[PDB]
């Protein structure tokens, strides 16, 4: 085609996103993680990961307001994660790159998995 | 704006 | 913070979006514009345009599940933003500049009515 | 990635 492209588009749309999800609107799911609760979007969380857009595409469980994660999964490693989906900022650490990588493996998101992986491997 |  | 940033990740998200709206995954509004129908995701349309952000914090329009627009819009102007939104690319032509505009400037889409300004400006 |  002959479109023109807004660079910063992609980038802004997440930001709102992010401020939605902050300020509780139209979120639509909590995922339970443990004894921890996140509230966030089914959208989002299906545009960044493999397990989430496995599970909302799902004819039963697209309708379910609350996702139960496996108990290994954890809560920190999810929180870091979450806010990755909505920033494209990683928090990754020394102390959380094995949680990290291991929710990363759980819930499908291939990138995150590879920079772990990376940064593990420097450390050896 | 760019051309993409 | 000391967070690392994957370039790709707005992009990448926006892009999933786009193909959730083309396979009718999860949306949760239709918009109507005269005699046509546009289905799209309430959050989306609120992380691009300063009316649907305002329409979808309002207590009672956050729960509608069809919207009207004013009967000035022109539907293909409406379709070309509503694309815009998804992808970040906008479809500007002579044919469609004065309808695209007029649009841009009802939903509050600076940046857009900006790029039709100059692009005006230019062709006098 | 980067150091944003
Ligand atoms: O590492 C990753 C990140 C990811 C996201 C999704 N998401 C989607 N993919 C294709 N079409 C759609 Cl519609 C969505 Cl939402 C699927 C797999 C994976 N794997
Ligand atoms: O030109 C534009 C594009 C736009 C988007 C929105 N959206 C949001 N702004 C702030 N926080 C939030 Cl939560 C959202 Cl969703 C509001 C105004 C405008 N104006
Ligand atoms: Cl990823
Ligand atoms: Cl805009």
């Amino acid at each position: 085609d002959s479109c023109i492209q807004f660079t910063r588009h992609a980038s802004d749309v997440l930001l709102n996103l992010n401020r939605l999800r902050s300020r509780d609107i139209l979120t639509d799911v909590v995922i339970v993680v443990s004894r921890e609760q996140f509230r966030a979007h089914k959208t989002v969380l299906m545009a960044c990961s493999g397990l989430f857009y496995s599970i909302f595409t799902d004819q039963l469980k697209c309708n379910l307001s609350v996702i139960n994660l496996d108990p290994e999964i954890n809560p920190e490693g999810f929180c870091i994660l979450l806010d990755f989906m909505y920033t494209s900022r990683l928090n990754l650490r020394e102390g959380n790159i094995m949680a990290v990588m291991a929710t990363a493996m759980y819930l499908q998101m291939e990138h995150v998995v590879d920079t772990c992986r990376k940064f593990i491997k420097a450390s050896e | 704006w760019v051309i993409p």
